């Protein structure tokens, strides 16, 4: 991946809104 | 015994779920509370070859009046879903388990939006969500949106960055913040890794990313999101309400109408030249942190545009 | 340079993609052929802002006349590693594909069978369509409440059961399923039950609001059996409900002579149809498409 923090759980909330 | 006028789809731990709950308690309408996460262990559905027989433990469910759809919990990988040892165990019968559930409460969603329940994000716009599809629907439809570049080719990548100047990359569907486009990623060792996905990139807009939210065709509010930088060592975000045009209102009115939503929080964010792009709509966009730093009420609103469905 | 007047979604190894690039060269028109297989290690897409900026291979493809949709989308190694990161990326390359097809669509495509599709296509909802709009449909039940089946057997009769989606072979009820230990296994089970019907399997093709053809499945025989035009209507119509240009659906026919639509076909085969029944499938469809460039 180009983007690695993708599926990083660091769940991330960078996909709760959708 | 129990009322089923309105429902809200989601697990009862949801901050968004419990808030809605009790933004309709308050208002008189107990919600009848959906959770597909407990669907095969510890609930029951029957479905009848007639869209009406809908059976839900035990209760028949034809037509609530109204939805919030806060999340089906489609995918092992979705916001409020622990499937992480279920999945490390198996990932193939998991991944069955999770398209077994969704065929069956999608099939309930899709019944009452037929039956004429007014749903608040119905399933469907989904394929109007797409965000490649979505940005164009609304480019062709004379709403202003990032000059865009989805691809997995690094030529093209560098002939839109000598097209466009400073550019930032983010994911395609999402799952990550966006980041600024530096000249290491355009280096061949690490562009060519788009080979193994496409990205997003797009053109560095410098103005003030704002948030409208917009319900049955009306604006409720738009929060300006700043990052106070004054200090490195707390950067903070401070968010305002401010008051848009007309026009930027009826922009994002048509836009919601466009994508098909009918609660959305869409991020819109101006150029250098001080007007603003549309940057993407959400189907189902929270507000919980927007109310508390800018001091709005964003659930109330929807509330009573649910409880007005029953009317 | 290419033709990408008509465009056929699919790979090479393909039967059917074979069958369908076959006939339509044979016709005269030269397809493309989007192999999305190939698509982030192999082939480049690049989407920009404006709907028609897309451009495939270098070369841009805004607005083909008519395309055929078969497939669109090895992972154990990356998904026992990091299976929340290896779906993510399944999604961002499924997300870039399925946006190709969704503007096609908008800008004027006859996309034959659009992924929009799928919403009406989800079975539990898709009968409940076709019934709520008057059309013959079994009586059915989707359920994972033993009292329910329980009960849905003893209104209906012998009954039989058809899994949730997907393959399996249509089974029988039998009083012996019924018992508290065999029947409580759709606790966390769920299948389609539906009333047994005693008539023939027939499958009815529809392209374009005209049925081509219809085959009583009968080492199998199918052999052709032409139907009413009322049918045939009932046809045309369950296809314009769910939203689907080409179709392959199975109807059965009651122990009353009447037909009952069971179920229609996203993308349905026709290769071990046409060489068991002597008809031809692939022809009408690339004729379709065909046509479609003079819209
Ligand atoms: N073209 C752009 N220029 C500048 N900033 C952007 C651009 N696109 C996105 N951003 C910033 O990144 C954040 C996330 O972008 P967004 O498109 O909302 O992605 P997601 O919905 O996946 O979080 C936004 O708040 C915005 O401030
Ligand atoms: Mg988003
Ligand atoms: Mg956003």
């Amino acid at each position: 991946l180009f983007i690695e923090d993708l599926g990083k759980v660091t769940t991330t909330l960078a996909i709760g809104e959708e | 015994n129990l009322d089923t006028s309105i429902v809200v789809v989601g697990s009862p731990d949801d901050l968004h779920v419990q808030s809605v709950t009790e933004g309709l308690r308050a208002r008189g309408h107990e919600p009848y509370v959906f959770d597909t996460q407990r669907f095969p262990e510890e609930m029951t559905v029957s479905l009848g070859e007639q869209g009406a027989s809908i059976f839900v433990d035990g209760q028949q469910i034809a037509r609530p009046a109204a939805v919030y759809l806060r999340s089906l919990y489609q995918s092992p990988g979705a916001y409020g879903v622990d499937a992480d040892k279920a999945m490390q165990d198996n990932w193939r019968r998991t991944l069955l388990a999770f398209r077994e559930r969704s065929t069956l409460m999608s099939a309930v969603l899709l019944r009452w939006e037929e039956a004429g329940t007014a749903v608040y994000n119905s399933p469907r716009a989904s394929a109007n969500i797409t965000k490649p599809f979505q940005l164009a629907l609304l480019r062709d439809a004379g709403l202003p949106v990032p000059r865009s570049l989805w691809t997995n080719d690094p030529e093209a990548v560098r002939r839109f960055h000598a097209e466009v100047g400073d550019c930032i990359y983010k994911p395609v569907a999402g799952g990550a913040r966006t980041r600024k486009l530096e000249a290491k990623d355009l280096e061949a060792d690490r562009i060519e890794r788009l080979s193994a996905a496409p990205v997003c990139f797009q053109e560095l807009l410098t103005g003030d990313d704002v948030r409208v939210y917009v319900i049955d065709d009306q604006v409720i509010c738009a929060l300006r999101i700043v990052t106070d930088e004054i200090d490195f060592r707390q950067a903070e975000e401070r968010i305002e309400a401010i008051e848009i045009s007309d026009e930027v209102k009826d922009q994002c009115v048509r836009a919601a109408k466009l994508v098909g939503l009918r609660y959305t929080g869409m991020d819109i964010k101006a150029g250098a030249d001080g007007n603003y792009r549309v940057l993407e709509l959400n189907a189902s966009a929270m507000f919980r942190g927007f109310e508390g730093r800018a001091n709005v009420d964003i659930c109330g609103p929807l509330c009573d545009a649910l409880i007005a469905q029953t009317k």
